[PDB]
RNA sequence: UUGUGGUAGACGAGCGUUGUAUUGGAGUUGAAGUCAAAGCGUGAGCAUUGGUGGAUCCAAUACAAGUGAGAAUGCCGGCA
RNA sequence: UUCUCGCAGUCAGACAGUGGGGGAUAAGCUUCAUUGUCAAGAGGGGAAGAGCCCAGAUCAUUAAAUAAGGUCCCCAAAAUA
RNA sequence: GCGAAACAGUACCGUGAGGGAAAGGUGAAAAGAACCCAGAGAUGGGAGUGAAAUAGAUUCUGAAACCAUAUGCCUACAACGUGUCAGAGCACAUUAAUGUGUGAUGGCGUGCGUUUUGAAGUAUGAGCCGGCGAGUUAUGAUAGCAAGCGUUAGUUAACCA
């Protein structure tokens, strides 16, 4: 459907404000050095400190 | 003009189906392709009526003021000459006559060299002939220095 | 106390230690005038018009209304004039009374 | 009367442009009414009409 | 304190970019760099090595803490997209565009630095005050 | 004789801009759309240049008759008091701002008194 | 050319009252609660400083109304779906709500601006007298 | 004294812009154009200030106007 | 309002009254003569508004006295019998 | 302005006759940002150059609309072309000016043309900005104003200097 109006910006920016992106979470991952991102692997490959996977 | 420019009339868009104006030429004195009608005409006269008995008039009272502006004190034929085209001790005789801003105007009816070859660098000075003398160049001046022949001459032609 | 003072068309109530815009009254500037059309000074009140009852004033200034731009217009019927309007008035207040 | 200083005595008479203002009429009417034959380019029919 | 860094033409949309940098404005780089590094945003790398290369410059070719830095502001200014004609249905086209992007972000070391501005601007208005008022000093 | 004369258009333009400031966003900055407000409020302050001074009387009155109600006697029959005995010529603000410094608008009830 | 109308500001004060309903009819009372909130009896009235106070109506079900208006005059509630509209009678308003018909009333009866709803419940209305609204150290002005 | 609504429509009186003729002025101490400001204007308009700017412009009188922009489902460029 | 000269627009009108033509002495109907209005001119009363009633405006003024109309409250003005 | 200030009738369009655009500007002299830092690099930042780097090759300039962010304020029970006049509250202090900036709330307020009997309209037109955009001239005539001449005036056309 097509309206007989341009939309006003108004409800353009009030509309996106909803996408608003909500923050990540972290943990603190102590033997390699990197505040990894909650529940994931680090960048040293090593999740919940096991070197389960080389690094490289 | 419209037809004066270069192009192939024909409409573009057609006729029905569009929703933008008519249209209907490839250019249009509304584009900047051309077709003006509305411009530089080179047809006028440029040219207006005027009797010589008005004109005459108007020299009789023109030649008036300038003998009442007092300021169109006598020259003669021998004083043209003792230059050949030294301006400047033309100059110094200019300003020792208080004039170097305003506008200084020669007549003549000789056609010496003298002063031809001089007054011919300088915007402030110039010199004219009495057959091509104009009401406006007459008072471009106001500040004539005029010669002992053209006062007879100009009585004699009222 | 106070005192009501009639100017053009207009009651004012004016105490004392009080300045205030009037109408031009063709007064110059720092000029004592001495205003009659009053009523009701203090226990003083005349049934028409109040007799016998004055009021010092010192005027200030002259200044000009605030220029407002009516543009009176006929739409649709091409109709547009428009016109730039200041008002003068006096800028003035009393002095001690004058009965 | 110099060319520093010329004043004519009483010409430039009231002059009239049709295509241009809007305030003094001379608009799109242009003093002539409206939706009349002599609108449409090239009115004005022969006097002898 | 200006530590900005300029981009000039990385071919992105600013309207995604905005988006995500609102939430790194007016904050810290090492409460930043781990979640730029972590976030799944395609800008992502893009502006973490534009705050790397502006805290280098800060630290490096002027010289401040580095300690109490933070994102003053965000800008993603929009500068010339190029526009490409698409084919479509019935030997229709379409004339749509790809956006660029200009990313500049300034990084502020105190809880000032923004009300200097305001000053400045009261200073350059009243320089003006006392240039009108000398209009009328002519005697 | 070619004349690119753009210089009077937009300061024209900036004029019109300048009558009005502060308009509700897009209002403020569409030329034309800021024109007709402009015009629309012009035709808000003559309409108002009548009513405020028209209105002015009708709150005076209302003002006045309150307290007078609150007095016992109608505004009317004071208006007709005046009229039969000692007719004082006052406005209707004026005996607003009588109330507004007390003690005083005793008087004026006492003097009603014929 | 400056006669300038002076009005308060900021400055605001309400009170609590009582008033009664046994030989009051509707009309008379609701103009009455009407202008005493509206401020149409207050010297120094203005339209944006709290021309309301705080009125208590005590006892509204003995209220007399002129026999068959009580069954011939309806009030009617509409909602939001067909056929939505729920009528009453003065009777049945007069033992399940004629404090709110009052309260309606009175609504009606006042202007429709963004203050009076504000105005409107600053009235509280029962049909009975032991109630918590008597705490606030009410006066006795009746028939006002 | 009469007024002073006013379509189309008639009249009268005006403002502004480009440049030519001249007088005159100003001009890296900063022209034009520019934005910004909390003026003067009965109106077409006229200032002032401060920063960008980097080199002509304006005051007065006439003359000739590709001489006066909101609409033309107008045209172009950019932007939604 | 008569005379001359210049410039035109105007012949797609509408409403109401008074009296008529048609029709159903029907229609906010059509066409008419008169009266006024709107077009071309806004306001106040009619809750709303081109034609209805009072009306016929340079502008401004925190003034008064009135017309139609109105005065339980919305919404400004009164009561008495 | 020749379509064309440039490798212009060019690119491009059709298969072909034919149709047919756009875009110029560095600084004084490039001395064109050498050297260092970050990054893979572009590039950015220092530093340097230079009168100036709001002179950085993105280059004479850089308004509008378009997109952002922040100074001070208001706003999440409210029937509004979102404004006027009153109006606190707040934050200030000017082209010293009956000061400015925002406006809780009160009173009231159904666009601009267009043609039209008559449109606030659900008739049409407009997304916005900028630019551009439509009563000239020739030969005469009519009438007015003004000027000149003047009652056997006056005018010269073409034409020559």
């Amino acid at each position: 459907a097509v309206q007989q109006r341009r939309s006003s910006k108004h409800r353009r920016d009030k509309r996106r404000s909803h996408d608003a992106l909500t923050a990540q979470a972290l943990s603190v991952c102590q033997k390699c050095g990197k505040k990894k991102l909650f529940h994931r692997v680090c960048s040293c490959g090593m999740y919940g400190d096991l070197r389960v996977k080389k690094a490289y | 003009t419209k037809g004066e420019v270069r192009g192939g009339g024909k409409k573009p868009y057609k006729q029905k189906h569009t929703g933008k104006a008519r249209q209907g030429s490839t250019r249009n004195p509304h584009f900047v392709g051309g077709g003006i009608v509305f411009g530089p005409k080179p047809n006028r006269n440029y040219s207006l009526k005027l009797n010589k008995k008005a004109h005459t008039a108007a020299l009789h009272t023109v030649w008036s003021e300038k003998l009442a502006s007092d300021n169109t004190h006598l020259v003669d034929q021998n004083l043209f000459n003792k230059t050949e085209g030294k301006t400047k001790v033309m100059m110094q005789f200019l300003k020792s006559a208080k004039l170097l801003d305003k506008n200084v105007l020669f007549v003549v009816n000789t056609l010496n060299t003298n002063l031809e070859q001089s007054t011919s660098n300088i915007k402030n000075v110039q010199v004219k002939h009495l057959d091509k003398v104009s009401v406006r160049d007459l008072m471009l001046a106001n500040a004539l220095l005029v010669e002992k022949e053209v006062l007879k001459a100009l009585e004699g032609k009222f | 106390m106070h005192a009501i003072v009639v100017c053009g068309s207009k009651q004012y109530l004016v105490h004392e230690n009080d300045t205030f815009f009037v109408e031009k009254l063709e007064a110059p500037v720092g000029k004592e005038i001495q205003l009659d059309k009053v009523l009701m000074l203090d226990e003083k009140i005349g049934a028409p018009y109040l007799e016998k009852a004055r009021v010092v004033c010192v005027v200030e200034k002259h200044g000009l209304q605030r220029k407002v731009n009516v543009i009176k217009h006929i739409s649709q019927k091409h109709h547009l004039k428009k016109y730039g309007h200041r008002q003068p008035y006096t800028k003035l207040k009393v002095v001690r009374f004058v009965h | 009367l110099n060319q520093l200083k010329s004043v004519p005595k009483a010409r430039n008479h009231k002059t009239k442009t049709l295509g241009r203002g809007h305030g003094s009429g001379l608009g799109k009417t242009s003093g002539r009414g409206q939706k009349g034959q002599k609108a449409r380019k090239s009115g004005l029919t022969r006097p002898g009409f | 304190m200006i530590a900005f860094a300029k981009q000039f033409r990385v071919r992105i949309s600013p309207q995604k970019a905005r988006l995500v940098c609102q939430l790194i404005v007016g904050k810290k780089t090492a409460d930043a760099q781990n979640i730029l590094s972590n976030t799944p945003k395609k800008a992502a790398t893009l502006i973490a090595k534009l705050l790397n290369s502006a805290i280098a410059n800060a630290t490096n070719n002027h010289g401040m803490n580095g300690d109490a830095l933070y994102v003053f502001e965000c800008v993603a200014n929009q500068g010339p997209s190029m526009k490409r004609t698409i084919p479509r249905a019935k030997g229709s086209s379409n004339m749509i565009t790809k956006r660029s992007s200009n990313l500049v972000v300034k990084l502020s070391d105190n809880p000032n630095e923004r009300q200097e501005l305001i000053k400045q601007q009261k200073a350059l208005v009243k320089k003006r005050v006392e240039g009108q008022q000398k209009a009328k000093m002519a005697r | 004789m070619r004349i690119k004369g753009g210089k009077q258009t937009r300061v024209r333009r900036k004029k019109w801009l300048k009558q009005a400031s502060g308009s509700f966003g897009t209002r403020h900055a569409s030329y034309k759309v800021a024109k007709q407000t402009v015009i629309q409020a012009a035709k808000y302050a003559y309409r108002d240049r009548r009513n405020k001074k028209r209105d002015f009387r009708s709150l005076w009155i209302l003002r006045l008759n309150a307290a007078l109600r609150e007095q016992g006697m109608t505004y009317s029959v004071f208006i007709n008091l005046l009229k039969k005995h000692n007719i004082e010529i006052n406005r209707k603000v004026l005996s607003e701002l009588a109330i507004k410094e007390p003690s005083k608008f005793n008087l004026i009830v006492q003097k009603v008194k014929s | 050319k400056t006669s300038m109308l002076t009005k308060e500001q900021a400055n605001k004060r309400r009170q609590w009252y009582i008033v009664d309903a046994a030989g009051l009819v509707l009309g008379k009372l609701a103009v009455k609660a009407a202008d005493l909130i509206r401020g149409k009896n207050k010297v120094d009235f203005t339209p944006n400083q709290d021309c309301g106070d705080y009125l208590i109506i005590i006892n509204s079900d003995q209220v007399v109304l002129t026999g068959n208006k009580k069954e011939n005059e309806f009030w009617y509630h509409h909602s939001q779906y067909i056929g939505g509209i729920k009528k009453v009678s003065g009777r049945d308003m007069l033992k399940k709500q004629s404090d709110k018909l009052v309260y309606n009333a009175v609504k009606g009866m006042l202007p429709d601006n963004r203050l009076s709803r504000r105005w409107i419940t600053k009235v509280h209305v029962f049909k009975g007298d032991k109630h918590n609204m008597e705490a606030q150290k009410p006066t006795t002005l009746n028939w006002s």
